[PDB]
RNA sequence: AAACUUUCAGCAACGGAUCUCUUGGCUCUCGCAUCGAUGAAGAACGCAGCGAAAUGCGAUACGUAAUGUGAAUU
RNA sequence: UUGAGAAGCUCAGACGAGUAGGCAGGCGUGGAGGUUUGUGACGAAGCCUUGGGCGUGAGCCUGGGUCGAACAGCCUCUAGUGCAGAUCUUGGUGGAAGUAGC
RNA sequence: ACCAUCUAGUAGCUGGUUC
RNA sequence: UUUCAAUGGCCCGUCCACGGACCAAGGAGUCUAGCAUCUAUGCGAGUGUUUGGGUGAUGAAAACCCAUCCGCGA
RNA sequence: GUACGUGAAAUUGCUGAAAGCAUUGGAAAUCAGUCUUACCUGGGUGAGAUCAGUAGUCUCUCGAGACUAUGCA
């Protein structure tokens, strides 16, 4: 398993860990680690997009970089910068790739899109505080945004779906219109309005147009949606008491996972409407979880990297000294 | 195996007596051949070291080597506690507070904690203010660390401290809390700033706690007062003691010089239960370290 | 929350009407009375008026330093 | 009404202090020459019906409420209509899991709990 | 457990003997005598009692002074053990003071006794810096 | 009777003519959140019933409303967690501490560290605490 | 519910019969479930344990461990497994025994008698 | 003042109560019919495991043959 | 006006020593049936306790300590069911006493 | 003389008889 | 709770005497047949199945059923 | 820790404090529990539902509950 990870001090570590590696056992061999990048806390890594083989890395100051991992160690293939005026009050909150477009959503709602080849940069304005924004995998030009006291909205750049749209005309300010807006659920038994604070968004139509996405909130609520059925969530589950950190999909078992800020990572079975197992042996909040094939990489505040499979069987484990901030799986298969 | 109680007690007695006889005979013959040949006396003494929990401590790779590490020092020079350890040398300002509606027993211990720290305040907790609200309020009022002494049922059982404004927050459970009256051969503290000594914090999590305790004390002790505050971590139990020390002669000491300790108080112990990254919120705090009780049953496994 | 939830033992109508207090005969306004209790015990004070229960009395503030205060008869 | 107690001392058995074999539970003195049964001066008192307390404030704790022993959450919900008249008391054999659930429920119900601080800690 | 903890662990040493074939009453009077002394003085006192120099006074079981040889022999060895326990514990030998010596009865098998001794270092007060 | 369900109060009625059908024995109506309307609903559904039976239903509605009110207001307020005490963990912890305190050797650890601090001279050239006679052996 | 007055429901008799069972009876009392695959290919739910059987520990402190049964300690109804031991104070590795029901057989030591037992007990080798 | 004497509290002994257990007793029911001159019951003496103040066995001495389970005994 | 456990609630007045002896109502223990959607390894029972509470009482409830596997309320059934003493039985332990004495 | 049953031999009597 | 003060206070049971060193545990109107009264219950010029027979597939020593007598009453 | 589950009382040692049966109170030590946050009223802002000069589904018996949309007067 080849993986690489970024710390809060901005350093990048490429780990060549093999199955069975467990640092807590003296007899196990330590994983092969080579490190590169800046050593400043002001330039810490935030997000670690995987543009197939190429990898996009964010920084606390916005110094986006681009490393090709076909070469060992990866080299800085491209470097991009963001204006310092956009970092005075806001903060980078997500980064996703969609048909040759890189997204650098800000907390305040600024939506920065940069084309890969043409290097065209477009700014989009949105609603208030943003905490989670996602991009549709299949359908081009679909944006799902949500934040604290801000319901999920679907800003469809194109009215129809088709199968492909030319890249230049995408993401224009005058072409994006919201085609969906979440409606808050009814008040609870105590007649207290249910607070809304979206924290993660995932599109679950492949495992369940015709948008079928799932969100997770700051109040430990995992809400599934079906835009055809209605604006309110189709189903709601209180999967945790702690704020849910981030949500995603597991391609191997065709299922969904989520994590909260109390070191709890579990997989949710929409088919049975219940949580079916958990990723044991994790301490500290999981900073980022990446899945690729039949493997999952969890990195957290325990300064460890935990490698499980989609069946929640612990495959490998290692210590990385410094405090991490994101993970990414390059090679699912073993070292040999 | 013998289901007759008396016989099994007589069978053990015969077994014990024979076991004691032949272990004495082995010891006696070994003693005779060691005094005759010292080359095996210290030969045995160099390998047959008695085992102890600390020597049989389970392996953890998070234990940092005594040699300096660049990566650790890179992470420690710009973190939350950096303003205390950098050239700025920001003087700590402590805020001490109890849980809501505490008793005189809580204050009789809070006063001792106040004695341990010069320039440390104490605002009685009143009304509907919360730990996440005091932290914001104390942040704008120039405070840099807020300690909340939790009691219920007339006993101070916990102590949560938050590093202001968003520094890591630690949750401790105090135990064996003794006041200066309860200590035999105590003393009366003076106004001199104490000197802090910290021992046995090998793990990297230990340094996060050690820096948190270091940041409480003024960085320049008044040596002329010879007051020393000790924070010692043994088997994850953190012991807090305060002493008065005076150097004098000591024949048993290696260099002939040794110090006499007179305890000042307060005397107590802590266990680190929770570490959060940010202001202490019990329900929504980002857990840096949670103490799993079932994993602490291994007496050889420590996280501090 | 308004319909009573309990037995609500309503008090029987007490027949204790409030009548004006008959003070002493010697507590006429303008007399000098010795204060017996309070911070100003032992002070001699001129009575101004006869309140419903107390006497509004005051020592001439330039004389004994006893401000305008009530005192029980 | 105020909770008036005619007597506050226990009715110790005669000569319960002299002997450890003699317990302090009350036993009527069956003896026919017993001076104390004869109610001489200075002799210790004996349970009479006149010490019996007021039927209106019998069984009432000093705060005017009556103890109602409770074993689970379903019991505290019975005291919904009697919270000015009764106080919940958690049994000694109820675990600390249930004790928390009993106390939290009773708090909304406006019920006083006589031993709500037992077996538990505070975290705040 | 030892009955009393009159010092701190780093500054004390203990030695004990259980079911010792001696007399409980004689041991109690010897224990009362040597309680509170210093290890050097107690050693001198026990040797003196052995060689008919001083007599152990009897206060509770007087029925006065006497020279119980069996009792002092047990206390001499126990104190030697406690002194050795102070060597292994890295204690000083000039401030060693018998802090808590106690004798308890043992299961009648006679009148055997259990003896426990705790020797500590002389507590001192450092001068106040004022 | 009036009883709570999912934050909403209902009036439950049973009549003698459905006594032998336990499933259909009780009928249920939903009472308004408006207190005055809810009182009017109990009067309207229970008219020509005995007065003391209507009195007892309205008493229960009052006491259930206040129960719902304090339930919400406790939810809004911040209460401490009521975390249980485990006898075995506490006993084990007390045992380990006692052994860890003994194994800590606090007085020796303080003294050895403090003397080696003096030898390294972390204090001044002649520290104020140490007197002249003792400091003579520091250099020697 | 038992309906036979040949079998006893007396606890005193069941406990006496269990602990005073001879070594031939104890052979059946120490039986372990087969793994799912062996259970679904040999059509037998459970077999008495044997030496040299490959098992996995399912319950207890040694959960998840595997190994071959070095011996069967029938007197104490205990199994002994390779490398599933406990280190003594002096450094010796004293083995720890586990109940036969707390393991699962993942590879059988197939003698000819087992195969005859398999076919007899509704099995297909 | 102190010892001594008493009382109280703490800790350490002493003792083995209580509580919980239980391959034991007690009681009732049901089924059956089988010791010995072809050497019984009992007693002694041996044998090897051993703890024997127990057990099994008889110079083939914890038993041999045959049968069964099928791979121990500790 | 809600105050029918009609075996409930409510009004009034008088009265109060007590051996033998009579009557009534209650408290407790082991086991039985039913019941409490009963309690329990987040600690049952027991025991300890200058912690608190209830009942005139028999007694009950509870906090804390100790402990480690079972227990209880309520309605009936049942009995080897309640101790201060019998120079009671058994065990344990005292003062005599480190005395008489060897 | 002793031993085992009869034997829980013979009671106007003694001592005791539990919330 | 301990102690002090003022006041009162003569060892308990048993029949002067007899028992009492202390503590724990055990320790005494029981079961059964007959009779008499009283109360409750069922039926009522009747009344009582349980000697026995029938029967009981969930435990079958129970519960259910009842032929011929027989008692006591008239 | 085999003088081993729990471990009572009588009883013994040590340490600490005090002193040389009941009534009532003092001194010393200790302990119980003790409330503030709510009620009403007014407005602003949004929220929804038992509201809609609103549309559907399921279970019971016109309308009674449970819902899913949509709106927030």
């Amino acid at each position: 398993m080849k993986l690489l990870l970024g710390d809060e001090i901005g350093q990048l570590k490429f780990i060549e860990i093999k199955k069975g590696t467990d640092t807590s056992n003296p007899e196990s061999e330590a994983p092969v680690i080579q490190k590169f990048g800046e050593l400043d806390r002001e330039k810490g890594v935030l997000f670690m997009l995987k543009h197939e083989m190429n990898v996009f890395v964010a920084r606390k100051n916005g110094t986006i970089e681009c490393w090709n991992v076909n070469q060992e160690p990866p080299i800085l293939s491209s470097l991009w910068q963001l204006d310092s005026s956009l970092l005075e009050t806001a903060s980078i909150v997500s980064m996703k790739y969609s048909n040759g477009w890189l997204m650098l959503a800000l907390s305040d709602g600024n939506l920065l899109f940069r084309h890969i080849e043409s290097s065209k940069l477009r700014k989009l304005q949105l609603h208030g505080p943003l905490s989670a924004v996602e991009l549709h995998p299949r359908i081009p030009g679909i944006i799902a945004a949500g934040g604290k006291e801000n319901d999920v909205c679907l800003y469809s750049c194109n009215p129809t779906c088709k199968s492909n749209i030319d890249e230049l005309e995408l993401w224009r300010t005058e072409n994006v219109v919201k085609v969906f807006q979440g409606k808050n659920v009814k008040n609870d038994s105590l007649n207290l309005r249910v607070r809304v604070w979206i924290t993660g968004i995932v599109f679950t139509e492949d495992i369940i147009l015709c948008f079928h996405f799932a969100t997770i909130t700051h109040y430990g609520q995992l809400r599934f949606y079906d835009t055809k059925h209605g604006r309110r969530p189709v189903s709601t589950f209180d999967v945790s008491t702690s704020p849910l950190s981030h949500v995603g999909l597991l391609p191997s078992i065709k299922l969904l996972y989520f994590a909260d800020k109390r070191a709890q990572i579990s997989i949710f079975d929409h088919s049975k409407k219940k949580v079916i197992g958990r990723f044991q042996g994790v301490k500290g909040a999981p900073s980022s979880i990446h899945c690729l094939g039949n493997v999952v990489a969890i990195t957290g505040l325990d300064r460890n990297v935990r490698i499980f499979d989609a069946d929640r069987k612990p495959l490998a484990n290692a210590y990385i000294k410094a405090l991490p901030t994101s993970i990414i799986v390059i090679n699912e298969r073993d070292a040999e | 195996k013998i289901k007759n109680k008396i016989v099994r007690q007589q069978q053990y007695m015969k077994a014990l007596h024979q076991k004691n006889k032949d272990k004495l005979e082995r010891r006696k013959e070994r003693a005779k051949e060691e005094e005759k040949d010292p080359e095996k006396k210290r030969l045995r003494l160099s390998e047959n070291i008695p085992a102890t929990i600390e020597s049989k401590r389970v392996y953890d790779e998070t234990i940092i080597e005594d040699k300096p590490d660049e990566e650790l020092q890179a992470e420690l020079k710009d973190d939350e506690f950096s303003a205390y350890f950098s050239e700025e040398r920001k003087v700590p300002k402590l805020l001490v507070t109890t849980s809501k509606r505490a008793s005189r027993k809580c204050y009789d211990f809070a006063s001792e904690l106040l004695d341990c720290f010069p320039n440390a305040e104490f605002r009685k907790r009143t009304g509907d203010i919360e730990v996440h609200e005091i932290a914001e309020a104390a942040a704008k009022r120039g405070y840099t660390d807020l300690l909340v002494l939790n009691e219920d049922r007339k006993k101070t059982n916990a102590l949560t401290l938050v590093h202001l404004p968003n520094g890591p927050s630690f949750y401790f459970t105090l135990s064996n809390l003794q006041t200066a009256k309860e200590i035999s051969n105590h003393g009366r503290s003076t106004g001199h700033i104490p000197e802090l000594i910290i021992n046995n914090f090998s793990t990297r999590l230990g340094m996060t706690v050690a820096r948190a305790f270091q940041s409480l004390f003024i960085q320049t002790p008044q040596i002329q007062g010879r007051q020393v505050v000790t924070i010692h971590c043994q088997r994850d139990f953190l012991f807090f003691r305060r002493h008065r020390y005076a150097f004098r002669e000591k024949s048993n000491m290696p260099d002939g010089i040794g110090t006499g300790l007179q305890e000042l108080g307060p005397r107590f112990t802590m266990r680190l239960r929770m570490v959060q990254k940010g202001v202490w919120d019990r329900k929504e705090g980002e857990v840096f370290f949670e103490s799993n009780a079932g994993e602490e049953s291994d007496r050889r496994k420590f996280w501090l | 929350k308004y319909y009573p939830a309990y037995r609500e033992n309503v008090p029987k109508k007490a027949r204790k009407a409030v009548r004006p207090t008959k003070l002493r005969a010697s507590l006429a306004p303008g007399t000098v009375c010795i204060l017996l209790a309070g911070r100003f015990r032992g002070k001699r004070v001129v009575v101004l008026s006869q309140l419903e229960d107390t006497l509004v009395v005051t020592g001439p503030y330039k004389v004994n330093g006893v401000p305008i205060r009530r005192v029980n008869h | 009404v105020n909770i008036i107690k005619k007597r506050t001392k226990p009715f110790k058995r005669h000569q319960s202090d002299r002997f450890k074999r003699v317990g302090e539970s009350w036993r009527k003195p069956r003896g026919i020459d017993s001076c104390v049964r004869r109610r001489f001066r200075g002799t210790i008192s004996m349970p009479k019906i006149g010490y019996g307390n007021n039927k209106k404030t019998r069984y009432c704790m000093p705060n005017g409420l009556k103890a109602f022993l409770v074993r689970n959450v379903s019991d505290v919900e019975l005291l919904l209509m009697h919270n000015k008249t009764y106080a919940a008391e958690i049994a000694g054999n109820v675990s600390a899991r249930k004790r928390v659930e009993i106390v939290e429920k009773a708090r909304a119900l406006g019920v006083k709990v006589t031993n709500a601080g037992a077996k538990v800690r505070s975290q705040e | 457990r030892y009955s009393a903890s009159p010092a701190l662990e780093t500054k004390c040493a203990k030695a004990r003997g259980a079911y010792l074939r001696t007399h409980f009453k004689n041991s109690r009077e010897v224990a009362f005598t040597i309680n509170g002394m210093s290890l050097k003085k107690a050693f001198i006192f026990l040797d003196n009692v052995k060689e008919h120099k001083q007599a152990v006074p009897f206060r509770r079981f007087n029925g006065q002074a006497r020279w119980p040889v069996k009792s002092v022999k047990f206390f001499y060895d126990l104190l030697k053990n406690a002194e050795a326990n102070a060597e292994a514990k890295g204690l000083d030998m000039d401030k060693l003071i018998i802090k808590h010596v106690q004798v308890n009865a043992a299961p009648k098998q006679s009148s055997p006794s259990h003896i426990e001794i705790i020797v500590a270092e002389e507590e001192e007060a450092v001068p106040k810096a004022n | 009777t009036v009883r709570e369900d999912n934050g909403k109060l209902y009036l439950y009625m049973k009549t003698i003519e459905r006594a032998h059908f336990p499933s259909k024995l009780w009928q249920r109506i939903k009472l308004s959140k408006n207190y005055a309307k809810a009182l009017e609903q109990i009067d309207q559904q229970l008219l020509y019933w005995p007065g003391r039976q209507i009195h007892r239903c309205k008493q229960r509605l009052t006491r259930l409303t206040q129960y719902l009110l304090k339930a919400r207001r406790l939810a809004l307020k911040h209460q401490p967690a009521l975390i249980p005490i485990k006898p075995k963990q506490a006993h084990r912890e007390a045992s380990r501490e006692r052994k860890a305190l003994i194994a800590a050797k606090l007085e020796k650890n303080i003294e050895k560290e403090l003397v080696k601090r003096l030898k390294s001279g972390v204090y001044g050239d002649q520290p104020l605490n140490v007197n002249e006679e003792i400091w003579n052996k520091v250099l020697a | 519910m038992k309906f036979s007055r040949d079998v006893t429901s007396s606890r005193r008799k069941q406990r006496k019969a269990h602990f005073g069972a001879p070594s031939s009876v104890r052979r059946v009392l120490m039986s372990a479930p087969l793994s799912k695959e062996l259970r679904e290919q040999y059509k037998i739910r459970s077999l008495p344990v044997r030496r040299d059987d490959q098992i996995t520990v399912i319950r207890g402190s040694n959960k998840g461990r595997e190994g071959k049964i070095t011996s069967v300690y029938r007197k104490k109804f205990l199994l002994l497994i390779e490398r599933v031991t406990r280190e003594k104070a002096n450094g010796a590795s004293a083995p720890v025994g586990i109940d036969a029901s707390k393991v699962v057989i993942t590879k059988l030591h197939l003698d000819k008698d087992r195969k005859d037992l398999i076919v007899r007990k509704g099995g297909k080798v």
